[PDB]
RNA sequence: GGGAGUAGCAGCAUAGCCGGGUGAGAAUCCCGGCCGCCGUAGGGGCCAGGGUUCCACGGCAAUGUUCGUCAGCCGUGGGUUAGUCGGUCCUAACCCGACCCGUAACUCGGCGUCGGGGAAAGGGAAACGGGUUUAUAUUCCCGUACCGCGGUGGUAGGUGCGGCAACGCAAGCCCGAGGGGUGACGCCUCGGGGUAGGCGGACCGGUCCACAAGGCCGGCUAAGCGUAUAAGCCCGGGGAGUGCCGUAAUGGCGAGAACCGGGUGAAAGCGCGAAUGGCCUCCCGUAAGGGGGGUUCCGCCGAUCCCUGGGGCCCGUGAAAAGCCCCUCGGGAACGAUCCACCGCGACCGUACCGAGAACCGACACUGGUGCCCCUGGGUGAGAAGCCUAAGGCGUGUCGGGGGAAACCCAGCCGAGGGAACUCGGCAAAUUGGCCCCGUAACUUCGGGAGAAGGGGUGCCUGCGGGUGUGUAACCCGCAGGUCGCAGUGACUAGGGGGGCCCGACUGUUUAGUAAAAACACAGGUCCCAGCUAGCCCGAAAGGGUUUGUACUGGGGCCGACGCCUGCCCAGUG
């Protein structure tokens, strides 16, 4: 038989790669063999649009003369002064360890293990809620529902991610979607296996129907996992 | 205005020097046993490999 | 179609040029290897036992 | 037109010759004028021109004589005021 | 304007349907109406890019929503972190 | 190269003769591997003259060819007669 | 052969090879001429001449335009374009309003007008109720401003 | 061999005739005149590709769809000149080498580090006019200039000033570091200032024209050096709200307006270059060579070329580095330039010609494709339309002569009286047709339908008025009267229209070479997996794609704009 788009993506061709040369750099915090307790102070100088982030970025100049990119919170001004460390104040744009952060605070850009650089709640519009503070773990509510546990030395940022309310206005045409998907080269347009041929898909035929249940096992081999994968249920409710 | 490299030009120059005919005294010396050679070429019939 | 006309688009840069090591128009110029000797790809020479080119050259038998 | 001269970075112009030929002349484009660091506002006294046009000029015809000539005067006076207000201690 | 029901969406013509055209027009109306600055209190804030707003009168540039300079969650966060 | 090996041949054509008369120029056929400076020396020595300018071109036969202009103190016709023509 | 003579003479006299005349009674003299010097001296002698350009008159169009200025040839049957093309749309507006502002400013300078009245008229002219200086002056001297 | 001295050498651009010559020989080679084709390209320039096809002299066995004294053919001899044009330099997407890990192994596979390459249209030191050759010229000659290294000699300065200010200045040297700017950037739209190019009137010379009136041709000025104002931005004074100031339009102002004065700043123009240059033309013998005259002005249009400023749009944000300029620190010397004058040196390669209805690819001197890649005078006219024409080019989209000389075919024009009776089917053809005014339905997602439909008018001449403008300059807008014709968008240009049904919402894509569709896509609707050392995928492994990413996200399936709706069964397979 023939292959799937699933299967050709895994090789890394220009038809599937990300055009990262078009983007602004990566967004990490600072390495913490440098941030023992010193509570760096910095100044925002620019706010900019990144084609790979679904969120604005902000350029910061520190007292070291070093320049970094952060993810911009909602309501940060060009000219402000943000602090990064354990004893910094509690405001919008300031990065602290979760232990020092009360219960009820909104939070973004959380590290998984202390030192990573920021793994959670970095998409535009998103936030997390602090629930509890033990001596061995902090519980946090993520934008999906999960109540995850983090070690209390992990770092987060206070406030909300800008860019919110992005999916309210419709995409009206197909050329606009062309441009949105050409920015980051997503596969667009999309075909349907039901209207493909039998070499090219587990569905596929002269009749444009599926002749087997769309539910597939988590132990089905590659080339066959198409549809609903390990579906607990289906339907409307 | 044509923008050739020098090695290629030298090779074309050799190719041009070759494409002539046998002199008359070679025929007179061979008694009409040598009258041609395998490298007569016309620019509009048979092309070179640059 | 797929004939007379498409064959007019042959006034672009070639695929192959001459090779310094072998003298044969087989050097793929967008990649840097000869399809005849392996120059640009191997210290040694491209030879094979299903091939008759080097045998013809040296007037050997198959 | 040569292919390089048909590239829209050459600001063509048609010009008549003493012996009646009506030639085409080609020139490169000038840069834009310099801008303040703190405000993004044009600087006065600093002239526009390519390094050719500029290296045939003396120093004092390339920038004003006041300090901080990379800055507009409103920002210059700001930095000077700050310096003097901090030099009290 | 000159038309009754359509606004910014009178450019699409008879195309794309009711819900589409209504949502588009409402959103763009609220975005193109001028907004109050948080630094000078004057109504001159305009959008610059997606997520970025600027006052034409004072020069304050800040980050916000995609089609409005504030979000409900941002308001909540402001209030909560002011309380604590 | 080295003097006395640079110059291969002098030219005798109508163009070259015209230039000898008018511009005070000589025209030579030279080893590809020589430069304007080596040509200058070569002429200076092999003929005991002072040279002003040298211009070069490779031909469509594989031959480097030099147009050589002397200083107005000397005279081309003199050496053209010193040679055959 | 005489292709050579024709081309040399053409690009000597800065002309075309078809605007060139060779005397049909001296072709031997011309053929004996392989150099540029000889062709020059033949040009001088006049065996090879540059011909005069024919030309194209405009004497009928001159009379056409005279009659059009005095008012013929401008009826409905002679038009092919729209009115908004044959006379623009924004051009009209710009020339009109520029005229009006010029006049108001001169009137203000000659003291006939105060700031209040000039401001009111400026605003009405932008609104676009006047359309010409005659309307403007009619309004001004109907109402009590003049 | 017969087919056969036959087909074909037509169709898309139907072109030749008179006179003279050369020559053994002339439908088809040369010179003149007449008649014609192209004319936003069949003209003019130049990539790639080809590679000597270029030039002159001499030839006609063969090639050239005919002849041939011709030739892109054959022979002999020649021809491509750079300090300033381009390569050479910088980086981009990308690639290679070494080390490293894997592989039974490698000329195979790959992450990271290091080093290096990568654009003859991206970035980027510097030259323009005239002449000369059979064939080269921003390359040679004349004339007038400019860059980069190194020097000699003097000054600026080190050890100086003017302005409240913006700013104006010759305003020190060598080394190293750091900062700042420029390089350095999308799509749409508008205004202002200029230029190439064109039009008109006068005048000076030449030519056409029975006189006259009149028409046509010529009336030229490069880089460089020296010179300034727009717009924008700034400085100082001044002291505002039932407001005033302004734009084509947005608009501006106690977070300091009007109003006074000033500063910085483009493309251009001007002056020198430069009149024993270049063009037009009248003369003596006409051969080398000479002589004289003219080289003037006003007014209008005006770009798709150049410069400067506003405004709008993006779930879309429209490269980098080399290099150049300025400032500041830190260190050395006591001398010494980014100013004036003079001198010296500046390597290697390309450089001929076509550039396509004969020089490239298609086996061809192929109606195809590459390249229409860049440019284009007058009239009518909305117009780079079609028609006519100037320049420039061709008569080589390489077989010609005859003729009521037919039938029949290809491409075209008209047809009385009837008007689809023809045919599967109104296929094919015809009708309508530009502009102004009047007037326009059902239905509708209120945006549309709609140029709905239907109707009237339209030339030439003689005049009268209006808009902008200083205008008896220029471009535009209304009306009366007179008259000719079968006909006044007189040719060219230039919609036929309406009423019902099925399918698909739309714009878009598809079977290169029998299917353009009711099939694909689309916006939107819903479902499933995943909290990241995830989920899904490549691979023999190492390692990798989504990932410079993190649930307003990534991936995987079905329906397919909007509107009203989406009912019962979990026994079977999953
Ligand atoms: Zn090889
Ligand atoms: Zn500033
Ligand atoms: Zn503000």
């Amino acid at each position: 038989g023939k292959s799937l788009i699933q299967q050709r993506r895994g090789k890394g061709t220009t038809t599937f790669r990300a055009p990262s040369h078009r983007y602004r750099g990566a967004v990490r915090y600072v390495p913490l063999n440098l941030v023992q307790e010193r509570t760096l102070r910095g100044v925002v100088e620019e706010i900019l649009h990144d084609p790979g982030r679904t969120a604005p970025v902000a350029r910061v100049k520190f007292e070291d003369g070093t320049k970094k990119l952060i993810i911009a919170p909602e309501g940060v001004l060009v000219g402000q002064e943000i602090y990064i460390g354990p004893e910094a104040p509690i405001a919008i744009g300031n990065t602290l360890p979760l232990a020092k952060i009360p219960e009820g605070t909104y939070v973004y850009d959380i590290e998984g293990v202390p030192g990573d650089g920021g793994k959670y709640v970095r998409a535009g519009g998103t936030y997390a809620l602090v629930v509890s503070r033990e001596k061995d773990k902090v519980i946090v509510q993520l934008p999906s529902g999960e109540l995850k546990a983090f070690n209390p030395m992990c770092r987060a940022t206070i406030g909300v991610v800008a860019g919110g309310g992005r999916l309210e206005k419709p995409i009206v045409k197909a050329g606009k979607a062309y441009y949105i998907a050409k920015a980051r080269n997503r596969f667009w347009p999309k075909p349907r296996g039901v209207k493909m041929n039998a070499v090219n898909h587990p569905h596929g035929g002269k009749e444009h129907h599926i002749g087997r249940p769309s539910t597939v096992s988590r132990r089905a081999p590659p080339g066959r996992k198409v549809g609903h994968i390990a579906a607990r249920r289906t339907g409307r409710r | 205005a044509r923008n050739k490299p020098f090695a290629k030009k030298l090779r074309l120059a050799k190719a041009a020097k070759q494409n002539r005919r046998v002199p008359v005294w070679v025929i007179v010396k061979t008694n009409r046993k040598v009258i041609t050679h395998p490298k007569r070429r016309h620019w509009r019939r048979t092309k070179l490999k640059e | 179609g797929a004939g007379t006309a498409p064959k007019g688009k042959r006034n672009r840069t070639p695929t192959h040029i001459r090779c310094r090591r072998c003298g044969r128009r087989a050097f793929n110029v967008k990649k840097g290897y000869c399809a005849a000797c392996g120059f640009g790809r191997s210290r040694r020479m491209r030879k094979y036992s299903w091939s008759h080119k080097w045998r013809k050259k040296r007037n050997l038998s198959y | 037109m040569k292919p390089m001269y048909r590239s829209r970075s050459w600001r063509r112009k048609y010009v008549r010759t003493p012996g009646g030929r009506t030639v085409i002349h080609f020139e490169r484009r000038k840069p834009k004028v310099a801008h303040c660091a703190m405000c993004g506002r044009p600087l006065n006294g600093v002239p526009r021109g390519r390094p050719s046009e500029l290296r045939k000029l003396p120093k004092t015809k390339k920038r004003p004589e006041r300090p901080y000539p990379n800055l507009c005067p409103s920002c210059m006076r700001k930095v000077m005021k700050a310096q003097v207000r901090a030099s009290i201690t | 304007g000159r038309t009754t029901k359509v606004g910014s969406a009178g450019r699409f013509g008879p195309r794309y349907g009711l819900k589409i055209r209504r949502r588009v027009a409402a959103v763009e109306a609220r975005m193109k109406q001028k907004h109050v600055c948080p630094v000078c209190g004057r109504k001159a804030v305009r959008r610059i890019s997606t997520g970025i707003w600027q006052c034409q009168k004072c020069g304050a540039t800040f980050a916000g929503g995609a089609y409005l300079p504030t979000t409900p969650a941002g308001k909540v966060a402001k209030r909560v972190t002011a309380s604590k | 190269m080295d003097p006395y090996k640079v110059i291969i041949r002098p030219l005798v054509t109508e163009k070259a003769v015209s230039l000898i008369e008018r511009e005070n120029k000589l025209t030579f056929i030279v080893d590809r591997r020589a430069t304007k400076q080596d040509i200058k020396r070569a002429v200076e020595e092999m003929f005991n003259v002072k040279v002003a300018k040298v211009n070069t071109l490779v031909t469509m036969k594989g031959e480097k060819k030099a147009y050589v202009k002397l200083k107005p103190e000397y005279d081309a016709s003199e050496i053209a007669a010193r040679l055959g023509l | 052969m005489l292709k050579t003579q024709r081309r040399i003479a053409a690009e000597l006299l800065k002309c075309g090879e078809n605007r060139i005349w060779i005397d049909p009674e001296r072709i031997e003299d011309v053929a004996a001429a392989i150099t540029r010097e000889d062709i020059k001296r033949l040009i001088h002698d006049g065996v090879i001449k540059k011909k005069p350009i024919k030309g194209q008159s405009r004497a009928r169009a001159r009379a056409f335009q005279e009659a059009r200025k005095k008012g013929r040839h401008r009826g409905p049957g002679s038009k092919k374009g729209k009115k908004t093309a044959r006379m623009g749309k924004k051009e009209v507006w710009m020339m009109t309003i520029r005229a009006l502002r010029k006049e108001l400013r001169k009137l203000k300078a000659e003291g006939k007008l105060d700031a209040h009245t000039y401001r009111r008229l400026y605003i009405r002219a932008k609104g676009g109720q006047f359309k010409n200086k005659r309307q403007l002056y009619m309004f001004m001297q109907e109402h009590g401003i003049l």
